[PDB]
């Protein structure tokens, strides 16, 4: 139910992971070390987050795993964009790791990703994305992956959940009071951005899978596992 | 395969 669902998501928010710039100037290697080290630690906390979304832990293990494998980069990116929303030209990876757009030039292929992330963040800024809208959209990201049958009532449970989250977002938007037509337009504008997040996510994944090829960074643990696919 | 993920979900 919408008020309670929204409160749960609010209370589910993962902690901000702290990381600092290296002492020495960035290199391609050390920049990727920082961002993947951050990502690995955020993944640990993403799991606890997911488990706090009502219904999530009632899905079958495979469904839980499959949604998280599918959406984790999108969710890292969406949390990054929310952190950065008020700081044009910057990506607020952590309180002490604030990258200017130009710093992506440090690593081959990453400027384009920064630019995609920055443009999507500016669109959310232009729409004046509210905290409670971001909570619902981020949860919609987790829950809205293609599934196709796997060969292993979870899937009906998934549909009900996503439904409730989408209802909660519609309910949040109705608080603004704007015209019925404008509430439809805002919903569309928000959801159409899900594509942009998926698209950036795809470019991010491929970057990381390739870096990992080149051994331009060693990757560890949860992050390595998620990537191994 | 999801050796560590299974671990944190369960
Ligand atoms: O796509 S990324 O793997 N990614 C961008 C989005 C992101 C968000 C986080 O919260 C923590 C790390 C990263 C690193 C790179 F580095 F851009 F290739």
């Amino acid at each position: 139910s919408p008020e309670q669902l929204v409160l749960t998501l609010l209370e589910a928010e993962p902690p901000h992971v702290l990381i600092s710039r290296p002492s020495a100037p960035f290199t391609e290697a050390s920049m990727m070390m920082s961002l993947t080290k951050l990502a690995d630690k955020e993944l640990v906390h993403m799991i606890s987050w997911a488990k706090k979304i009502p219904g999530f832990v009632e899905l079958s293990l495979f469904d839980q795993v499959r949604l998280l494998e599918s959406c984790w980069m999108e969710v890292l990116m969406m949390g990054l964009m929310w952190r950065s929303i008020d700081h044009p030209g910057k990506l607020i990876f952590a309180p002490d790791l604030v990258l200017d757009r130009d710093e992506g030039k440090c690593v081959e292929g990453i400027l384009e990703i920064f630019d995609m992330l920055l443009a999507t963040t500016s669109r959310f800024r232009e729409l004046k994305l509210q905290h409670k809208e971001y909570l619902c959209v981020k949860a919609m990201i987790l829950l809205n992956s293609s599934m196709y049958p796997l060969v292993t009532d979870s899937s009906r449970k998934l549909a009900h959940l996503l439904n409730a989250v989408t209802d909660a977002l519609v309910w949040v938007i109705a608080k603004s009071g704007i015209s019925s037509q404008q509430q439809s337009m805002r919903l569309a504008n928000l959801l159409m951005l899900l594509s942009h997040v998926r698209h950036a996510s795809n470019k991010g994944m491929e970057h990381l899978l390739n870096m990992k090829c080149k051994n331009v960074v060693p990757v560890y643990d949860l992050l390595l596992e998620m990537l191994n696919a | 395969r999801h050796k560590i993920l299974h671990r944190l979900l369960q």
